[PDB]
DNA sequence: CACGTATGCTATAATGTGTGCAGTCTGACGCGG
DNA sequence: TCCGCGTCAGACTCGTAGGATTATAGCATACGTGA
RNA sequence: GAGU
């Protein structure tokens, strides 16, 4: 993740896509202060991101499932 | 370049035809240049400048 | 802000008036005293606006509090000062003007739409003569030019009933009143009657000019100038210097000029001046009007006191100065630094030192933000100040920041991608950047001084883009070829050899050690050598069928150092690739074996470690260089006056008048490069194997141990070529004329040179040296034309869905196997089902990426040849798919879709040229040409196969070939072509075609320094045209007296020779000619210039004789200088000088009529049986002779072809292979591996554009040239109403035209040629819409490529759903 | 064919008749009188008259073309106010006006920076002086041995040897090297960079929180009086148009507001560490 | 980093409040690249979306 | 009114430019006679 | 249709130093803004 | 003038 990236690069295939998402993901640690699911063991929210994506915890489509998940529900409160 | 005469020739100017043109130069050390030139119909030809 | 298109077009007197804010009037800047603007100046604030934010200029508003307002008494708007860069201004002109874009950039345009010479205007526009407008009286017609006194004789005469004008009004009153729709119709009915090439050619092209301008919407009119736009003020800055100075643009003094001319125009005319004094005005308007628009365009630019020509609007928009080479594809850049560089081998791949300092001020702003989150700094201003104190908490943060945090290095050059790396940054303290030794080879960077640049990715997508895409542990391989661009070199390999060599017993052989750690153990104690023969045991880890690792345990019988570097080796890779002694080759292949078993990580981490353990032992070896490692040996004074009494022969036989001068020369040159060969060939047998004094019984022989020879050996530094001149003769030099020196460098550099030698060492030198500075230019500008050409191609699509794609088959250039089928087709997708020999099992599927597995597979079944899918061949519009393109050679998988492939093939077909333009240079010095290719060897007994060969048995016995193109290949038992040759023209063959032959026999022979004219029939010579002072020459010695004639060409021929032809006619004992068997042709060798002939008239002669041998002079070095111009013909589809003739359709050929020599050939094939006619010159000798089956494209005459031929007859895939391989030829020469698939992607670009002969339902119609992308994409439609098809020819074009030809102005512009660029697109009304990467660039936008593929494509869909 | 603008001009004028002393009196009486004729013949035929002083008056400010039209408008006075009836020649006469109407306009266009006649003519005669004494002096003149000559100030001969500065053209190169020139270094002064920029937004969000944390009253007293949170920048009396309608009141609440903020300043750690800012 | 005068500011204030956010807009460069082409007398414009 | 800026007038006769440099660069590709 | 003249191109970053020159008469009456 |  921070020396090699090729195991994360094999999760999700395209480098370009990769670092999209793991771009989205390190802005929402970075702005929103989302939690992390690994341990951070001192890390940047960049690294914390793409250790992310070699585990299979972050993907475009999950971070698009919990995206409307909380904007719905938001949604809801609000009526 | 010492001013003086000086005797020059493109080795095959028109790579068509390939013909060996030669020229003269005057140069002066000041005033206007005269050259003299051979074409390919073998025509003596002048030029100031 | 965000738009979406961009349009040109002409400016409209009106439409200028709409920018423009105010009429300037005057041509003052500023006051002398208070340097506020002047009134309706040319810094007027009440025109262009307030020159401080929110303040008028007499003070009376200040501040938000007054918003819009606009001062009564000064007349200024208040708002922000930045309109003074925005705003616009304008002047009245009192006599119109040209605009002299569309008047002199070719085509007139102006003149190419009246249909009137430029001369003709011109005349009209400085009022030399009078342009008639309309002549009601059909007595005088239109656009008749009059003098000044042809207009006085029809004034009295006709008059009122015509009217003819003068200047700028008469041509813009003639443009006004023509209808563009009404001579549009007229001029297409006149095409019709009888349409020539050219006629056709310009009246198309007027067709084309009225219907773009009535399409564009723009008028006729508007080319002349009756309103003038002023550009803002601080786009033409005033400013003073600190000094009380001040300094200006120059566009402010040629504004200037033409206010005064102008205004002094208005008062010439309200004060009713003479007309010649009104002309002369009208005249120096026209004049600042132009020099102001483009200053050196029309005549002399006009000058400042420095001499230098005025700087212009055109000139800041046109050249590498201008707007679009300097400021907008390329920028200054914050955060950017650059310091010298320096090794840090201490460092992994992925690491480089960065000094503190420098880093401290690269992220000043991170060190601010995370100096107020630790409440350390209260406010930015106390945050600056900690920074300045560099307090000691300060540097603790600054380490904070940058870890994880990638930085981008670059070396100058940028010839490649990986000219930039990122790296995690290491702070060091001091001022060098320290770099890793591994990725030195891909910057090219060497520390003697090297600089590099620092730039900070800042924004989270950056540091992503740099650490995924950029890291350089990602980026291992050369995306030019499959190949690791990350080897050890120099010390590393020199440490590695060092170790892995053997040497006869030494310390401890033949003892057994129960680890390689017990080998580490017994070296470093002492009690063995690292070239101890000693046998251990190691494990070795071999892959197995699944993806289970085996291992396996067995004695190995290899040395100490072997059993060391064991250690470094991972688990995986085989024992038997460490136990050779290795050198950099080897080294090389042992990455590249890591890479394919084991992966990214575990290389990464052996490169390392190869590195460390190589620099340590290269250090303990305690290896040098003294004097007496450069070993002379002991037999040269012999060879050398041996070699001298025979030179000393020659120049006696000379001295007698027997030998020529130039027969002397050779022979000398010859003599002393055997010489030259022999010496070095004893140094190296006595330094190679010179450790002939070993032990243990008596005495053994062994590799010699010498510094220098396990420098070269081992590939760390030097060669043999260099030793030669340190040890042994340094040998031949070549003059600056490039002809070589008769007398050669006896002595070396050991011994060293003496004055004469020295001074005669110089000439190659300085050409070396002096090449690298100048040629580099010529090989970037090719880099910089390939790139502009591939810019916009981009993987679109995953898969066409076509079933292209090209036949390739194996590369057997020279004798050994250069380009393997294997290593050609490798990494790219297999086009159609191709199975093995036998028809009857698919072997291999469709879609299916050439892995090495498959690879290999390949080679077991023994593949003749296999169709593979290609870029040229793929049906993506506007792209490629990842399929047509195959693997990413710099990845190692299938390329992603979203790469920007046409610029990495531009840049990995251009680095090498543009690097061996100054590699071979510098270092370029010594001369060794090598050209006497005499005989061909066999090696393989085999079947002689002899392919397009037509030769004659002579008097001798001997088959004497008289084919010019003539190849032998070599059969083996089973069939199958293994070695291949060129056998040249008059050659003589051992044996037959279909004769075998035994292995080390010469099968061809033949004169290397001469190319012979064969005859084909025997009997007498005679003379045809062969006039002594008009055709040839001719020259006689002595008592007996032989004479040569000499053939004078058109250089050395009078014109009353020219349209002679010479020849050396065939006749028998009566007189007469004699037949060529077979054919109705006389018997006629046509001689070329300068051809030496040794028969003279009437002498007997038998077949397979030599009439005249034709001199070859071909001592060139070659290198690159010469290689580059044929690359860039074959690029820029250059047709050569004398193209070789082709047939154009199959059918049976028919020779015709002859108009006194001119061979005529009235073709008539089988079922299109309308005949064919083709006229072709009398000396041009055809190859084949008729009465044949002729296929399309089957070479008539010998000669090089022309691209553009090949496509219109054989198609694509031949011509895209004739360039493949033509290319290639140049770069195989020069040791460069690029992939055909990037020659084939520009080749791709060079066939975007085909020309529609036949109208199809849109509004083509004939001669139309539009992309080949969108007829296609109109026959899609078409195939889905119907309607009128279209037919169409795909055409090629040369590398410049082709991006010339890109429907984007804007790119087409900033490449080159900006003036007539943008008249094209303005006066076509063009409109881009920005899908180019190079627009992008300039907009300062998302790249549409890349990590931009993503959002480009969701604009694309936001545009697609309105 | 010539195609020269100058070449073409002197031929037109070439070919038109010069005159007799009778024959410019005779058009001349007709002239004044308004005879569209005479004043055209009398122009036409001395335009070469023109081109002669325009070429003694060249190489200075303008081109040959341009001053031969200025020179022109002087014929054209000359020929408006000509005195047919003096027994003075006309070439004597339209002399005057040409070399006038020319040094006068060399006077206004040949400098980028308009210098008014008045400057233009003070400064020749400094400058005329100028050389008289460096004839003298060998070495050039000082600006007082100038003043000391013409018993002048020193400033008045100063002042007027600045504004003879010449102008530097943005786009000539430096460096014999033609790469970058006064425009590739000249910096953009008036706009300042982006850590000025960022500074004041700093400060001016600081105070602006300053006030939250100070008394409401005192940040409705402190803010709108320098016109940092109100619109108008008003002063101690003028705070009375808000609410405050006070002058003693007003006065001590302003400064009792910058009392507790120098606190926050001295606490926070600026004060004096920010007093060198 | 270069000409985009707003986003050089406003990037600025965002690296010195952690977020790396891009706020990019159009080069300085262009705006005055159109201004010339007008001063030229050729109608550059731009459309929008 | 004044201070700065402009416009004006001269009366022996004078009536067709030059002026200071350029130094030659080169291989290619169109475009009028 | 071919000679001749014209126009257009000719790697990438780095350094250094600052800048030059000429000359426009002399005096008498206006033109414009603040007071 | 510094590395190509
Ligand atoms: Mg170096
Ligand atoms: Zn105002």
């Amino acid at each position: 993740a921070r020396v090699t990236v090729q195991d994360a690069v094999e999760k999700i295939g395209n480098r370009f896509d990769l670092v999209l998402v793991a771009a989205r993901r390190a802005r929402q640690m970075q702005v929103g202060g989302k939690d992390p699911l690994v341990p951070e063991e001192n890390d940047k929210t960049t690294v914390i991101a793409l250790r992310e994506i070699e585990e299979g915890l972050i993907n475009n489509q999950i971070l698009d499932v919990r995206e409307r998940q909380e904007q719905q529900e938001q949604e809801a409160a609000e009526l | 370049r010492s001013p003086g005469v000086f005797f020059d020739s493109d080795k095959g100017k028109t790579h068509s035809s390939g013909k060996v043109l030669y020229n003269a130069r005057i140069i002066p050390y000041r005033g206007s240049w005269l050259d003299f030139e051979f074409d390919p119909k073998d025509n003596l030809f002048v030029r100031i400048d | 802000e965000e738009f979406d298109a961009i349009k040109i077009a002409l400016a409209s007197p009106d439409m200028i008036r709409s920018w423009s804010f105010g009429e300037v009037k005057k041509p003052e800047t500023i006051n002398y005293r208070t340097f506020k603007p002047e009134r309706d100046g040319l810094f007027c604030a009440r025109i262009f606006g307030p020159v401080k934010d929110y303040e008028c200029l007499c003070g009376k508003y200040k501040r938000l509090k007054h918003r819009g307002v606009i001062c009564e008494k000064c007349g200024v708007e208040v708002t922000q000062t930045k309109v003074r860069r925005e705003r616009m201004g304008h002047i009245e002109l009192a006599s119109p003007t040209a605009h002299i874009w569309f008047l002199k950039s070719l085509p007139s345009r102006i003149g190419l739409l009246l249909d009137m010479p430029l001369r003709d205007i011109e005349r009209v526009l400085y009022f030399e003569s009078y342009v008639v407008i309309e002549g009601g009286m059909t007595n005088l017609e239109r656009q008749q030019i009059l003098t000044e006194e042809q207009y006085l004789d029809a004034l009295e005469e006709f008059g009122d009933e015509f009217d003819a004008k003068m200047g700028a009004e008469a041509i813009q009153a003639l443009l006004k009143s023509m209808d563009l729709e009404q001579e549009c119709e007229q001029l297409r009915e006149e095409l019709n009657e009888t349409n020539s090439e050219t006629k056709r050619k310009k009246l198309t092209k007027r067709i084309k000019l009225l219907e773009a301008f009535v399409q564009s919407g723009n008028k006729p009119e508007w080319m002349i100038l009756t309103v003038l736009p002023v550009l803002p003020p601080d786009l033409r800055p005033l400013v003073p210097l600190d000094g009380g100075r001040f300094a200006t643009s120059d566009l402010n003094d040629l504004y200037r000029r033409v206010i005064n001319r102008n205004n002094r125009l208005k008062r010439l005319l309200d004060l009713a001046a003479p007309d010649i004094i009104v002309r002369n005005e009208k005249r120096m308007l026209q004049e600042a009007v132009d020099a102001l628009l483009d200053n050196g365009r029309r005549g002399r630019a006009i000058t400042g006191s420095n001499k230098r020509p005025l700087k212009s609007l055109a000139d800041m928009i046109k050249g590498k100065q201008g707007r679009f080479r300097q400021n907008l594809l390329g920028k200054r850049v914050d955060y950017s630094g650059r310091s010298v560089i320096t090794v840090g081998p201490y460092l992994r791949l992925h690491q480089c030192g960065l000094p503190k300092k420098m880093a401290l001020e690269l992220f000043k702003p991170f060190i601010y933000g995370k100096l107020e989150l630790r409440g350390l700094a209260t406010t930015i201003k106390a945050a600056k100040k900690m920074v300045e104190r560099e307090e000691a908490v300060v540097w603790d943060i600054l380490d904070e920041v940058i870890r994880e945090h990638p930085v981008l290095l670059n070396r100058a050059p940028t010839l490649h991608r990986l000219g930039i790396q990122a790296f995690e940054p290491v702070l060091i303290e001091g001022k060098a950047i320290q770099l890793h030794p591994l990725v030195c080879a891909a910057y090219n960077a060497d520390f003697d001084g090297d600089q590099m640049a620092v730039h900070v990715p800042l924004t989270l997508e950056a540091q992503l883009e740099a650490r995924a895409l950029m890291m350089s542990t990602n980026n291992i391989l050369s995306p030019a070829n499959g190949e690791p661009i990350i080897v050890p070199s120099q010390d590393v390999v020199l440490g590695l050899y060092y170790m892995t060599r053997d040497c006869v017993n030494a310390k401890g052989e033949g003892m057994v050690l129960t680890g390689p750690k017990e080998a580490e153990r017994l070296y470093r104690s002492g009690l063995a050598s690292l070239h101890a023969r000693v046998k251990v045991r190691i494990t070795e880890y071999e892959k197995d069928a699944n993806g289970e690792l085996v291992a396996k345990t067995s004695l190995k019988d290899t040395t100490v150092g072997r059993a060391i570097l064991w250690m470094i080796v991972p688990k995986g890779l085989p024992y038997s690739i460490v136990n050779q002694a290795l050198g950099k080759k080897a080294i090389s292949k042992m990455l590249n074996t890591c890479y394919r078993i084991l992966g990214l990580k575990p290389t990464v981490i052996f490169a390392d470690q190869i590195m460390y353990t190589g620099f340590a032992y290269a250090a303990r070896s305690g290896a040098s260089v003294g004097i007496d490692d450069m070993v002379i040996p002991e037999k040269k004074h012999e060879i050398i006056s041996e070699a001298e009494a025979e030179v000393a022969e020659i120049q006696e036989q000379f001295q007698s008048g027997l030998v020529t001068a130039g027969e002397r020369y050779n022979k000398v040159i010859d003599i002393w490069a055997a010489a030259n060969d022999r010496v070095s060939k004893a140094m190296m047998d006595n330094l190679q194997t010179e450790t002939v004094i070993n032990r243990d019984g008596q005495e053994e022989k062994q590799v010699s141990f010498n510094s220098i020879y396990m420098m070269a050996d081992s590939g760390a530094r030097g060669s043999a070529a260099q030793i030669r001149q340190l040890a042994g003769m340094r040998g031949l030099m070549a003059k600056p004329d490039g002809s070589i020196i008769e007398t050669p460098i006896t002595a070396n550099f050991r011994e060293g040179l003496n004055v004469l030698q020295y001074f005669i060492s110089t000439h190659g030198a300085r050409k070396g040296l002096a090449d690298t500075a100048l040629k580099t230019a010529n090989s970037g500008y090719l880099t910089r034309r390939l790139v502009d050409v591939a810019q916009d191609l981009v993987v679109t699509e995953d898969d066409c869905g076509t079933h292209e794609g090209i036949m390739m088959t194996p590369v057997i250039e020279g004798g050994d196997v250069k380009e393997p089928l294997r290593d050609r087709v490798l990494g790219r997708v297999t086009a159609e089902d191709v199975l093995k020999p036998g028809t009857a099992d698919i072997l291999v599927p469709r879609n299916t990426l050439l892995h090495e597995q498959w690879c290999d597979l390949l080679e077991e079944n023994s593949v003749d040849a296999v169709k593979v899918r290609s870029v040229v061949s793929c049906d993506t519009d506007f792209g490629v798919c990842a399929h047509c393109y195959g693997r990413d050679l710099a990845r190692g998988h299938i390329i992603n879709k979203g790469e920007a492939i046409g610029v990495i093939a531009a840049q990995s077909i251009g680095e090498p040229g543009t690097q061996l333009t100054m590699r071979t240079f510098h270092i370029g010095g010594a001369a060794s040409r090598a050209a006497a290719e005499s005989s061909i060897q066999v090696k393989n007994k085999g079947s002689i196969k002899l392919s397009n060969v037509k030769s004659v048995v002579n008097s001798s016995g001997k088959l004497v070939i008289t084919s010019r193109n003539t190849e032998l290949k070599l059969i083996d038992e089973f069939g199958r072509t293994k070695e291949s040759y060129k056998v040249p023209y008059g050659a003589v063959l051992a044996k037959g075609d279909g004769e075998q032959v035994a292995g080390g026999e010469t099968v061809a022979n033949w004169d290397p320094h001469t190319m012979p004219v064969i005859t084909e029939v025997s009997g007498f010579v005679r003379f045809t045209d062969m006039i002594d002072g008009q055709t040839i020459t001719r020259q006689t010695d002595e008592l007996t007296g032989l004479s040569s004639l000499v053939v004078l060409d058109s250089a050395e021929r009078t014109a009353g020779g020219k349209d002679l032809r010479p020849a050396l006619k065939i006749v028998d004992a009566q007189g007469n000619d004699v037949l060529i068997p077979g054919t109705d042709m006389p018997a006629q060798y046509f001689l070329p210039g300068k051809a030496i002939v040794q028969l003279e008239d009437g002498v007997q002669i038998s077949s397979g004789d030599t009439l005249a041998r034709i001199p070859q002079e071909s001592g060139g070095t070659k290198d690159i200088t010469g290689g580059l111009p044929r690359v860039a013909d074959l690029f820029e589809a250059r047709r050569p000088k004398e193209p070789a003739i082709l047939a154009e359709i199959s059918g049976i050929v028919s020779f015709g009529k002859e108009t006194k020599g001119k061979r005529r050939l009235v073709i008539t094939p089988v079922d299109g049986s309308d005949p064919y006619e083709e006229m072709i010159p009398k000396w041009r000798q055809l190859n084949v002779f008729e009465g044949e089956r002729v296929e399309r494209g089957d070479v008539i005459s010998d000669g090089p072809e022309a691209p553009h031929d090949i496509l219109r007859l054989r198609g694509v895939h031949a011509v895209t292979r004739y360039i493949v391989n033509e290319v290639q030829d140049v770069y195989r020469l020069q040791g460069v591996k690029i992939n055909d698939k990037h020659i084939e992607v520009i080749v791709r670009q060079m066939l975007r554009k085909a020309t529609i002969v036949n109208a199809g339902s849109s509004d083509f119609l004939e001669g139309e040239q539009v992309e080949y992308s969108r007829v296609k994409i109109a026959n899609r439609e078409l195939e889905a109403n119907g309607k009128v098809g279209a037919t169409y020819s795909r055409d090629l074009l040369g590398i410049t035209k082709a991006s010339l030809a890109t429907e984007s102005f804007i790119s087409a512009a900033s490449f080159q040629e900006t003036t007539r660029v943008l008249t094209e697109a303005a006066v076509a009304g063009k409109r881009d819409e920005l899908r180019g990467l190079k627009e992008n660039v300039i907009v300062g936008r998302l790249i549409p490529a890349g990590t931009g593929y993503a959002y480009h494509q969701d604009r694309m869909r936001r545009r697609a759903a309105g | 064919r010539v195609l020269d603008a100058t070449q073409l001009y002197l031929g037109e004028i070439g070919y038109s008749p010069l005159l007799t002393a009778e024959e410019e009196v005779y058009f001349a009486r007709r002239a004044l009188r308004g005879d569209v004729a005479s004043r055209r013949r009398m122009i036409e035929s001395n335009l070469r008259l023109v081109v002669k002083i325009a070429r003694r008056y060249g190489n200075r400010g303008l081109a040959l073309l341009d001053l031969i039209e200025e020179g022109n408008l002087g014929l054209i006075r000359a020929v408006e106010k000509f005195d047919p009836e003096r027994g003075f020649r006309f070439s004597t006469y339209a002399t005057w006006w040409i070399r006038q109407t020319i040094e006068r306009a060399i006077m206004n266009q040949t400098r980028t920076i308009r210098l008014p006649i008045h400057i233009v003519k003070e400064l020749n005669v400094y400058l005329r002086t100028a050389r008289e004494l460096s004839h003298k002096l060998d070495h050039e003149p000082s600006a007082e041995e100038i003043a000391e000559q013409l018993d002048k100030p020193v400033d008045d001969v100063s002042r007027m040897l600045r504004l003879n500065e010449r102008i530097t053209s943005v786009d000539t190169p430096l460096g014999g090297d033609s790469e970058k020139a006064l425009l590739d270094i000249l910096a953009d002064e008036k706009e300042n960079g982006p850590e000025d920029t960022t500074q004041d937004d700093d400060m001016k969000q600081s105070i602006v929180k300053w006030l939250f944390e100070l008394n409401a009253k005192q940040r409705e007293v402190l803010a709108r009086r320098f016109g940092l949170l109100g619109y108008e920048a008003a002063t101690l009396e003028d705070v009375g148009r808000e609410i405050g309608l006070t002058r003693e009141r007003v006065r001590q609440i302003q400064v009792e507001g910058l009392r507790r903020l120098r606190e926050i300043l001295q606490t926070q750690g600026l004060n004096i560490e920010a007093l060198f800012l | 980093k270069s000409d985009d005068v707003n986003g050089r500011t406003k990037m600025y204030k965002n690296i010195v409040d952690g977020n790396h956010q891009m706020e990019p807009g159009m080069p300085e460069s262009f705006n005055v690249l159109l201004k010339e082409i007008r001063s030229l007398g050729i109608n550059i414009e731009l459309e929008d979306e």
